[PDB]
RNA sequence: AGGACCGAACCGACUAAUGUUGAAAAAUUAGCGGAUGACUUGUGGCUGGGGGUGAAAGGCCAAUCAAACCGGGAGAUAGCU
RNA sequence: CACAGGUGGUCAGGUAGAGAAUACCAAGGCGCUUGAGAGAACUCGGGUGAAGGAACUAGGCAAAAUGGUGCCGUAACUUC
RNA sequence: AAUUCCUUGUCGGGUAAGUUCCGACCUGCACGAAUGGCGUAAUGAUGGCCAGGCUGUCUCCACCCGAGACUCAGUGAAAUU
RNA sequence: GAUGUCGGCUCAUCACAUCCUGGGGCUGAAGUAGGUCCCAAGGGUAUGGCUGUUCGCCAUUUAAAGUGGUACGCGAGCUGGGUUUAGAACGUCGUGAGACAGUUCGGUCCCUAUCUGCCGUGGGCGCUGGAGAACUGAGGGGGGCUGCUCCUAGUACGAGAGGACCGGAGUGGACGCAUCACUGGUGUUCGGGUUGUCAUGCCAAUGGCACUGCCCGGUAGCUAAAUGCGGAAGAGAUAAGUGCUGAAAGCAUCUAAGCACGAAACUUGCCCCGAGAUGAGUUCUCCCUGACCCUUUAAGGGUCCUGAAGGAACGUUGAAGACGACGACGUUGAUAGGCCGGGUGUGUAAGCGCAGCGAUGCGUUGAGCUAACCGGUACUAAUGAACCGUGAGGCUUAACCUU
């Protein structure tokens, strides 16, 4: 049974999920529209978003613990110097998803994830 | 005798002087407004119809509509029927409320029970499972043998099988009536009753007595 | 389930004291022989402790005439009278099941002297 | 293939 | 929870240490003994000028037993180790002249009275 | 394990008769950019709603 | 010193599961035996079918062995299907 | 067969280690030529388990368990 | 008894209960002395039996992590008839 | 030109010549307990030691551990211990190759389900205008077991020993259903400890890999060992059986006419499915009130206008689910995510300071972190539409409403 559950298992052991999501959370910090499949982008909104709101109050234990979940001090700077400070009103909802039809290849679902406040 | 239609708060103790923990289902028991009366001349049986709770008008179908109009009634969860005995008698548009089980000890409680989904025979029927280790092959929990070979040729009726297990309407009977609570629209009966939190629920006086 | 939390909290004993694993905690506990009640004291480590609001609970363990003993009392049960704190220990741990395989010497549990 | 004797 | 081949403590001073249960009485298909459960038991450890000898075939009443037993409360009281009091085969009463370790209440009745006036605790 | 007949032309074809597709019941229609597109989905050229979601 | 001991490479193949239109016409996985010797291995050579070779199982002699393979006698014979 | 097989030599880094075992790495080389979802039964490869502990079974099959260094200590029987 | 048909021979040990096992008896159907008799330390992936530890082997299964099964896209078999 | 064999395991189904429970007649039936026969198949009808065994003996239970059919049920379900391939040996027979319902040790169990069958779940069409709901219940299935204790009562009975029927109450075993409040398991998506090594420049702090590296705890969910409930009363007609009145046959006679009682069997009562019940049922609401044209002039075809109730599709999704299906919701919005608060779990984060040569300790601090949970919040995503479905619904007869 299935029955309350939450996070989807995406045909991938715990180990090899937990680091495909660093790495493409660091791509859409990087990135600020990317392309992925539609479930895949789902789960990614529960990795990045809290990201966020942890860089919404910059300090030394925040920047670590946020290390600690990207491994990146790029992503980190950016985090804290960028998204946050422009984040620093929203309640949530920091990222937006649009689908754009079917992969090519194997006919997987696609959909593009972005920040909010790409305008420019 | 008339029962009444509620929903499945939760589980929860209650405790007593004695020392002794009752476990109790919560069961909230909202207003329960008759919208039709089934009488013998015009179907052939007495009963009467009700609603509980309330639905958002914009999700009301037209068809819907014009029944709880024509009782004067707010739009509910659904409808349900309850037979009627021989000295009852009830009006359309007429509330009725917890209070009803104030004087009832027993009640019995039937709702659709949680859904298991495909069940394998283990589970489904308590089949007892070969054995883990022994030489066994791809057998582990498998049904076995399901017929008598040549003389029946066939697989019987009613053969327990795998398949579908729970999410259907199911009856528990001769629950005692903990506390009834009027002033919360609350019903407090001992023991656990089918489905989950939430869940449509159909209280009726003790059949088995 | 604002319904159930308010049930609860109706029937919630107030006087429970604050307690931590590790503490030597003795118990109060109601008991009938025949029509006359009783109090009998049960004192001993508490080596876990959930906290579910009405359904807390916590576990007592005691050596009681050579032989292991651990109760799981019902913490708003009224069975229980009353709980009083003997003496703080000073664990690092949240359950202390560890202690079921330790006797005399290799049981003993520092003072928390905060 | 079985036998049968 | 006590079923067939389990080894249980000796909570008397009978002369056996540990025995083995070798049928859960009360039933058909019955196959376990809680606390004031009766069970038939065969000694395999006692010790010499005992009441009783290795390899006897006797009942006993199991008095402890580490699954616990359940208070009308929820409350449970759980024990280290299961133990047992030897009885009677004919008239299933106590043997041994004396109790060891702490008994539970589920034991007061008419026919283990005198199992609980010889209890240490409780 | 294995078939004792043939299964025949109609067996095979009434089997068969659940195997057909379905058409996408209607495309919906941009408010801006005008473009046919799937419900819920983004335009060729990046439109959605009225809005230029994307760049390209 | 050792047809000595424990144990990789290396050479074996005792148990189990999987596989059995297999990844594989004999394997894989986890254990297992020998592992300075009657050991193991590369290259080349010799023994040819009623013969070879065989620490001997009728084993092996090119996925074939109580008499290999290829061609020939040959369209053997078949009171049988 | 772009086949979980078979195939003789030479080179032999770092940390821990008795070690060419094993673990993580360097130089270097790779992710094994269908993917994307779902998270039913059942099958396969694994993890954990209340109380009991061989009651399983033809049989402790399989699993679980033991597991290294020094030091103390070690019986019958021995062809010593 | 790797030998015993009658046979689960009889007695003793082990078990609550032992057609197996160990010891003994001799009524050896049908042991026996280099196609060797009887012993035997050590050795054995050898046969039988018992005990401690150990456990999902089991009472009685529950949950969980992965690869299939299931759905979608691409390619696309087989035995049989 | 193949129907695999004993036994075990799993799963069964039927018969009644009935093992238990139920109802009776006799008894050399005082009571308790039995013997024998009749009715009764609804439910129930042991775990172990030895042996490959079925069987059997033994140990200990039980209300009882029934007898049989079903390819001595069941290997395209499992096992392969026993017989019965090739190896080897003993005894025995034969000069010998070999041989033995003699014994010993070892010894490959293949098949992706087309059809029938069965367990589940959908599509299509029909039910005569269409649509949304709630129902009647023809039919079918499930369930049906039973111990012990107490009271009646130490009463009836009996010289004593011993010890009830008939009626009540309580508490159990086995089995079934439901559920997570409790007690627990699991919890590789939550914390913490720790070994080796590599990396982030280094210290500090973290991450990867080693079965989740090895471990200690644990939220939700699932779940049993956990805790609730269930078997029935009652009614109808009866079996064996017991009767009333009563002739044939002045009597007698339960039967021929006419009445009464009578069991876990039967029909109901209880639970579940159920109008494909083509015999396609009933009740309550909702929707549609236009133009014409053609001849093969009839339940006829076609054009224009029209597109309702409602459905579907798509999207966010569910304690619903293999896929379909089913339930919730789509801005006039709490459906999901995030966010805010709280609760849980872990157990005093990092940084800084203070003590110590140091490991480390202490303060800040029950700190930090915290998945699925609870109560909230439109911050993100659930689009304005399109699509399907129409335009008053046949004939005959009858009864009313009428002209
Ligand atoms: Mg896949
Ligand atoms: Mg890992
Ligand atoms: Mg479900
Ligand atoms: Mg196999
Ligand atoms: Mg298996
Ligand atoms: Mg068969
Ligand atoms: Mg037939
Ligand atoms: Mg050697
Ligand atoms: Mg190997
Ligand atoms: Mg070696
Ligand atoms: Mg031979
Ligand atoms: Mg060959
Ligand atoms: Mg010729
Ligand atoms: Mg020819
Ligand atoms: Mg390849
Ligand atoms: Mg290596
Ligand atoms: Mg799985
Ligand atoms: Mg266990
Ligand atoms: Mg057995
Ligand atoms: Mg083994
Ligand atoms: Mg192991
Ligand atoms: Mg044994
Ligand atoms: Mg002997
Ligand atoms: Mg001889
Ligand atoms: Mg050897
Ligand atoms: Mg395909
Ligand atoms: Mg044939
Ligand atoms: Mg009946
Ligand atoms: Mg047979
Ligand atoms: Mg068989
Ligand atoms: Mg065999
Ligand atoms: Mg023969
Ligand atoms: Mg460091």
């Amino acid at each position: 049974m299935r029955h309350r559950k939450s996070g989807r298992q995406l045909n991938r052991n715990s180990s090899h999920r937990q680091a495909m999501f660093r790495n493409m959370a660091g791509s859409l910090v990087r990135h600020e529209i990317i392309k992925t499949t539609l479930p895949k982008a789902k789960e990614l909104r529960r990795v990045v978003e809290p990201l966020i709101t942890l860089a919404k109050t910059d300090s030394v234990a925040n920047r670590r613990l946020a290390f600690a979940r990207t491994r990146d001090n790029e992503i980190v700077a950016k985090l804290f110097n960028e998204l946050g400070p422009r984040f620093a009103s929203r309640a949530g909802g920091y990222t937006r998803i649009l689908k754009c039809g079917f992969r090519a290849g194997d006919n997987a679902p696609m959909a593009y994830i972005e920040l909010v406040d790409r305008s420019e | 005798m008339i029962g009444l239609v509620g929903k499945k708060v939760g589980m929860t103790r209650i405790f007593t002087e004695d020392g002794v923990s009752i476990p109790v289902t919560v069961i909230e028991v909202e207003a329960n407004r008759v919208t039709q009366v089934k009488d013998l001349a015009n179907d052939g049986y007495r009963a009467i119809q009700v609603t509980t709770g309330a639905k958002k008008a914009n999700r009301v179908t037209k068809p819907e509509a014009g029944h709880f109009a024509k009782a004067g009634v707010e739009a509910g969860r659904g409808l349900w029927e309850f037979r009627l005995a021989e000295g009852e008698e009830f009006t359309v548009g007429q509330s009725i409320s917890v209070e009803l089980f104030a004087d009832v000890k027993k009640v019995d409680v039937t709702g659709t029970s949680k859904g298991k989904g495909f069940a394998g025979t283990v589970k489904r029927w308590n089949f007892r499972t070969q054995d883990a280790t022994h030489g066994n092959s791809l057998s582990h929990r498998v049904p076995g043998s399901i017929g008598q070979n040549q003389t029946p040729g066939k697989v019987f009726k009613g053969k327990k099988m795998a398949g579908q297990m729970g999410n259907e309407r199911v009856t528990v009977q001769s629950l005692d009536v903990v506390r009834v609570d009027a002033e919360r629209n609350l019903l407090l009966v001992k023991g656990a009753v089918p489905g989950a939190t939430g869940s449509d629920l159909i209280v009726k006086p003790a059949v088995k007595a | 389930s604002n319904i159930i939390k308010q049930l609860e909290q109706e029937q919630m004993k107030q006087d429970v004291p604050s307690f931590r694993p590790g503490d030597t905690v003795e118990v109060k506990v109601w008991v009938v022989e025949g029509s006359k009640k009783r109090l009998q004291a049960f004192e001993g480590v508490v080596i876990a402790i959930r906290n579910r609001g009405l359904h807390s609970a916590f576990t007592v363990r005691k050596i009681s005439n050579g032989e292991g003993v651990e109760r799981v009392f019902q913490t708003h049960s009224p069975v229980v009278d009353s709980i009083s704190v003997k003496r703080r220990g000073a664990v690092r741990k949240a359950k202390l099941y560890y202690l079921r395989e330790r006797t005399g010497k290799a049981a003993r549990i520092k003072e928390r002297l905060n | 293939m079985f036998k049968a004797f | 929870m006590i079923q067939e081949q389990t080894m249980l403590n000796v909570a008397d001073n009978s002369g056996a240490r540990r025995v083995m249960c070798i049928k859960v009485l009360g039933g058909s298909h019955r196959r376990y003994a809680g606390v004031g459960d009766i069970i038939k038991i065969t000694i395999k450890e006692a010790i010499p000028r005992g009441k009783v000898k290795k390899g006897d075939v006797l009942k006993a009443v199991v008095v402890r037993t580490k699954k616990g037993v359940r208070r009308p409360d929820g409350s449970v009281i759980r024990f280290d180790g299961n133990a047992c009091v030897l009885l009677n085969n004919n008239s299933e009463q106590p043997i041994g002249t004396r109790i060891f370790g702490p008994v539970t209440r589920e034991l007061r009745s008419e026919k283990f009275m005198k199992i609980i006036s010889l209890a240490p605790e409780v | 394990a294995v078939q004792q007949n043939k299964p025949t032309r109609s067996k095979r074809g009434m089997r068969r008769s659940h195997d057909a597709l379905t058409a996408v019941t209607s495309l919906s229609v941009d408010k801006t950019s005008g473009e046919k597109h799937l419900r819920h989905h983004i335009t060729a050229d990046g439109y959605y709603r009225g809005r230029k979601v994307i760049a390209k």
